[PDB]
């Protein structure tokens, strides 16, 4: 519980500020899949297909929907990660006003183009498999029937690899980072224009209502704070059981759905057994066909339920993908004035990062630190005329009156060029007495 | 190389599949892996433009597809595609009917693993190449 | 009716957050936005006179500050009349919740 | 006794009907819990008329 | 009877899962409006009022 000492002639203004770094996790796409209706529903038998052919062409719409989902995931990934038409390259030097950037820039030393933070993120997340050329032949030896993917391939369920590889995604992220570090935000509206980092920082501070002289008189402090913050976030993201649960959830749900589907195959469904050969033997056709029909209907209904459940998640995945694309466009390529969207507190910029089946952001924010008591008044009446601040707040420590900006204490002296007059001073509420310098005289 | 206990008859695994069996005559551990199976996809550049096509197989190293083609006993054009005219092996599978080059430009028909097939004009034939992100 | 549906295995679980805690959150949010401006969204809340906040908001949408400080009583009267009107409308209307 | 032969559909449904339950309170907490502290109004109430 | 009742339960759970997504979307929109029009003024036109 906290209380605010609200008084109709009191105000508080910060002196320090503080830079901070926060992360954000967003899934972008799931794992594509395909099914083999004929061999799954009955098996290796031949009469199963003959009895099935008189049914409907159920596999057609299932294949159509699955192919639609598979292409839709590719469309989502391409839409979110292809917002630029050029592949920029970083300059050979790595000096930007004293800042540190080795933690996110690509490392040519590593054979695989993947920066340090991306390396940690990729190693932290554990997938079902790394490569995808692995098949039944790659299962030879004791590896056979020892992998979940291998058993799924045994049961006629195959996985189609995504069109875009990891290296292309890394190159896209590196190009975006280079464009947002060298050319500023202008490269999102045509041709990139080079500009020094300090002037871009001055622009961004001017965006949130702070004069550039604050930055150009404190550059070392912001540089050190930014470097310490990026080091701290690098150390902290490793941790254990971190916010990567959002990405882990998709894989867990897919694995649970596939496991339930495959294990559900061995149900008798109220028949004599769940073996096609066993039903084929020990029984004459007249009731064996009834049992086979019941089993086929049950298995087909279960497959349809699985298809519907799988189709369900595509809508939420697409919504998350559109949200991620929106965040990319309106946080990386510029500065968003909408509060609490591109981070917590006043927003400065962001640097994207790539993760398996998702994207990772690194917001950069700005927060005031230490405030002070002050006494304020709404207006000033010197020559029987009201005076108002051009922009800022009229303040005073107790003895003399000064005018200063909003989010940074910086007293000055009231002058004619810093104020504009309007009307008389007999209609405002809390006006006081003071004088104006009027430097012309 | 996996070993069995003296009383074990035949093994299993996760998702209740018959993994390994021990031969009654010799008591030696043997393994089971089914025959190659997978989907088939056909790449075409449009019937108006041309009629030749390139076929594809998913998740299969195809050093043994001529056997499957002969067993299928289809028309001789299927056996022609079983010949080693131009066989290129990819991450998704192997491609038959189109040659491989390495000059990269904008994609036309997605295949997978950053490989696209287009119809270049130089004689006209189906060409396969690697994805290009730009300049 | 609830007892009827109960005997067939259908149950309803109580929500985690009671209405009292929701009311407390709403009161806290209203206090923060009424006495500290919009600063408390970013960091520590800072006290500021309400009239100066009104001048801030009018300075936002293309209007100079001197407009507010000369018409305070009219603004107060219009706001009070508006709140009375919305209270009366909500009291009378029993179907807009939808 | 006979239901056990039909499989573990009960487990599937019980698992399904819990994601919604966690979804609801997650939604409510995300929408409302936006303040770190709990402020309260001053004893006097005079906001400039 | 078993299969019919189980299929009916499947339909009901599917419908509930349908409505849950729309409820999530509404909750997310409400949270965004809360953040952008209670914690600060929004320059977007007609978004709030
Ligand atoms: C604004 O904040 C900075 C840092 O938060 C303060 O600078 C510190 O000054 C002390 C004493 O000179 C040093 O020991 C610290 O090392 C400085 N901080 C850092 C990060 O190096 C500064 O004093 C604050 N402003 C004012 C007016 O006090
Ligand atoms: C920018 O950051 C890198 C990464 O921390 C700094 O490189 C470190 O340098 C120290 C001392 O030279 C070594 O002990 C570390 O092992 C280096 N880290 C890595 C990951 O190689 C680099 O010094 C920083 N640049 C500046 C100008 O401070
Ligand atoms: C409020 O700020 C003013 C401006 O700094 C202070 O006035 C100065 O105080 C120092 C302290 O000895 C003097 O050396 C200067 O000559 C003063 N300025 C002038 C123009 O005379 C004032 O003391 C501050 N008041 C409080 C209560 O801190
Ligand atoms: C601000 O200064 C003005 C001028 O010095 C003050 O106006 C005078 O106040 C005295 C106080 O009783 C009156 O007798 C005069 O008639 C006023 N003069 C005029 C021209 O109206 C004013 O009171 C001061 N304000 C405050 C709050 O002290
Ligand atoms: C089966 O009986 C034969 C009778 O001699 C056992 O010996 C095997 O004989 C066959 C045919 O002559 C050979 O191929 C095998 O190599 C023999 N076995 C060995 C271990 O040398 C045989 O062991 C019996 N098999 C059992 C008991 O499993
Ligand atoms: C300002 O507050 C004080 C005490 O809270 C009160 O007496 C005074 O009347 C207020 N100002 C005005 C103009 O009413
Ligand atoms: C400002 O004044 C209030 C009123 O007493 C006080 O509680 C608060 O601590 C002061 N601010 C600072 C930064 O000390
Ligand atoms: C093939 O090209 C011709 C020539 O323009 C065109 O009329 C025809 O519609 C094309 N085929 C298809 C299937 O669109
Ligand atoms: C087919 O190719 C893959 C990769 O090139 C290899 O791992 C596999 O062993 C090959 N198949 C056979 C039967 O050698
Ligand atoms: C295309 O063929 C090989 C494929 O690896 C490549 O090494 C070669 O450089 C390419 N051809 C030319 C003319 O560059």
């Amino acid at each position: 519980e906290n209380s605010v000492a609200y008084s109709n002639n009191s105000i508080a203004i910060p002196t320090n500020f503080t830079i901070s770094v926060t992360t954000e996790i967003l899934p972008v796409s799931m794992t594509k899949t395909s099914v083999d209706c004929t061999m799954y529903i009955c098996g290796d038998s031949t009469e199963c297909s003959n009895l099935l052919l008189q049914y409907g062409s159920f596999c057609t719409q299932l294949k159509r929907a699955l192919t639609g989902i598979a292409v839709e995931q590719d469309k989502n990934t391409q839409e979110v990660f292809a917002q630029v038409k050029q592949i920029y390259k970083t300059p050979p030097i790595k000096y930007f006003g004293g800042f540190n950037f080795s933690q996110i820039l690509p490392d040519p030393s590593k054979p695989s183009k993947r920066s340090f933070i991306e390396d940690l993120l990729f190693n932290k997340v554990t997938l079902a498999d790394a490569g995808f050329i692995k098949q039944y032949g790659d299962c030879l030896g004791d590896i056979a029937a020892r992998d979940l993917i291998c058993a799924q391939k045994f049961k006629g369920l195959t996985v189609l690899p995504p069109l875009l590889t990891d290296e292309m995604i890394a190159q896209y992220t590196s190009a975006l980072l280079a464009g947002t570090i060298t050319s500023g935000w202008t490269f999102g509206a045509g041709a990139a224009l080079q500009i020094p980092f300090a002037m871009q920082m001055a622009y961004r501070f001017n965006g949130i209502g702070v004069t550039q002289n604050v930055l150009y008189e404190n550059q070392k402090l912001i540089a050190n704070q930014f470097n310490s913050a990026i080091g701290k976030i690098q150390d902290s993201l490793s941790s254990t059981a971190s916010a990567l649960g959002k990405l882990q959830d998709v894989v867990n749900h897919n694995a649970q759905a596939l496991n339930t589907l495959v294990k559900q195959l061995s149900s008798k469904f109220g028949a004599i057994s769940s073996v096609l050969n066993d039903i084929f033997s020990r029984l004459d056709p007249p009731e064996a066909e009834v049992q086979i029909d019941r089993l086929i209907t049950g298995r087909l209904q279960s497959l349809q339920t699985y298809v519907t459940q799988q189709l369900i998640r595509a809508a939420e995945i697409r919504a998350s993908a559109n949200l991620a694309a929106t965040k990319m466009s309106e946080c990386v390529l510029g500065q968003s004035k909408r509060v609490d969207f591109c981070g917590k507190g006043y927003h400065l910029m962001s640097f994207p990062q790539s993760a398996p089946h998702g994207v990772v952001f690194l917001h950069v924010t700005y927060v005031p630190a230490q405030e002070k008591n002050f006494t304020t008044a709404p207006a000033i009446c010197h020559d029987g005329k009201a005076h108002f601040p051009r922009e800022g707040v009229f303040v005073s420590n107790g003895t003399h009156w000064f005018v200063t900006q909003r989010n940074f204490y910086e007293p000055q002296i009231i002058t004619t060029d810093n104020t504009f007059v309007s009307g008389n001073c007999d209609v405002v509420i809390g006006i006081v007495n003071n004088t104006v310098y009027d430097p012309l005289q | 190389n996996k070993k069995f206990l003296p009383f074990q008859q035949f093994g299993r695994d996760i998702a209740d599949t018959t993994d390994a069996v021990r031969d009654p005559q010799t008591l030696e551990i043997l393994d089971i892996t089914p025959c190659s199976f997978g989907g088939v996809s056909v790449i075409t550049p449009g019937t108006n433009t041309s009629n030749q096509v390139a076929v594809l197989y998913q998740g299969v190293n195809c050093t043994e597809v001529p056997v499957a083609i002969h067993a299928d006993q289809l028309t001789p054009t299927w056996r022609v595609y079983s010949t080693g005219s131009n066989v290129f092996q990819t991450r998704a599978g192997c491609l038959i009917g189109a040659e491989y080059v390495n000059n990269s430009y904008e994609c036309d028909i997605p295949i997978g693993a950053g490989i696209c097939a287009s119809y270049q004009t130089q004689s006209q034939s189906i060409i396969a190449y690697t994805m290009s992100l730009g300049a």
